């Protein structure tokens, strides 16, 4: 997939990494405890966009997988998690985000991607909190779009919303039917 | 100050001493050009005199009254002052040398720079433009 940045024959992909990413109890976790050192290694990567949202992806789903404690107990969570999830959201993890959800096997693509979509939403709320607060400060009162645009990881979300929930209500209203998202919402609002 | 004038209009504070001398003295044949005014005040102006004459404290005090929106550094001036003036703090260096780097450095107001560069030990390669007048 690496060896393809902008061919849109990448989507056809993102079924298959999201919902393998979801389903990583199957791997073993020797293996998935393999797969997050490697990942952490190869940060090296910024040209490679892509390959920074998987594996953002993998991290938002391996630290629920880190939930039975045997796996989590082991790892420490600044360096294990939170150090790397920033790296990957400074390498523009966001941004292509944006770009799968903008630029929309339908079913499996949109199921999978909306509990992806999810998954960061309930799983994440460190990583939410901590870009806001980090973008409230970094401005200071000529701004250009590219200044203003640099930090805008927070904002990039919440469009990756707008794109990919768009039409498709279906989906739009999980959001609404319970009293986390909603709490999102909630969260958003402030 | 101590010849004529006004005797300056107010008190002798040391303050004032300086806004005479740059008011009085040379700043202006007859006044003006780029410094940042208020009231008829360049504020960097003074604070960067006062800082020469060793007047630490009372240039702080300039900023604090300022008027300004820089404000950050605001903060580091303060606790530059409380220590022993080698304010080292752990914590935000980096940050106020990252600002220079990117807003002042490619700009400003001279005298405002010399504040930040000399406080900071903002850029080592060293040497401030414009207000250097004495060896």
């Amino acid at each position: 997939l690496e060896r393809v940045s902008l061919d849109a024959v990448n989507l056809a992909l993102l079924m298959a990494l999201l919902y393998c990413f979801d389903i990583s109890f199957i791997e073993q976790k020797q293996y998935i405890a393999t797969i997050h050192s490697r990942l952490q290694d190869s940060q090296l990567w910024k040209l490679p966009g892509l390959q920074a949202t998987v594996r953002l992806a993998w991290a938002l789903a391996l630290r629920g997988i880190s939930q039975l404690p045997d796996v989590t107990a082991l790892a420490e969570f600044t360096e294990a998690d939170e150090a790397m999830a920033e790296l990957a959201i400074a390498d523009n993890v966001f941004l292509f985000l944006m770009e799968s959800v903008v630029v929309s096997q339908e079913e499996f693509y949109i199921r999978r991607v909306h509990n992806l979509i999810t998954d960061f939403l309930a799983l994440m709320p460190m990583k939410v909190k901590q870009l806001r607060n980090r973008a409230d400060e970094d401005a200071r009162m000529m701004g250009n779009e590219p200044p203003i645009s640099l930090r805008r990881d927070l904002e990039h979300l919440m469009l990756l919303i707008g794109e990919l929930y768009k039409k498709n209500p279906e989906l739009a209203l999980e959001y609404w039917c319970p009293t986390v998202l909603s709490k999102f919402v909630r969260q958003m609002g402030d | 100050v101590f010849g004529n004038l006004h005797q300056l209009g107010g008190v002798p504070g040391t303050y004032q001493l300086v806004r005479s001398f740059l008011n009085i003295k040379l700043p202006a044949p007859l006044p003006g050009l780029q410094d940042g005014e208020v009231e008829g005040h360049p504020v960097w102006a003074l604070i960067y005199y006062c800082m020469r004459c060793g007047d630490l404290l009372a240039a702080s005090q300039v900023v604090n009254r300022a008027q300004h929106q820089l404000g950050e550094f605001k903060t580091w001036f303060q606790e530059y002052m409380n220590s022993k003036d080698r304010r080292l703090s752990p914590a935000t260096e980096n940050k106020l040398r990252l600002h220079y780097r990117r807003a002042l450095r490619n700009n400003t107001d001279p005298y405002k720079r010399a504040v930040y560069c000399i406080i900071g030990r903002c850029d080592v390669t060293d040497n401030q433009s414009e207000v250097a007048d004495k060896t």
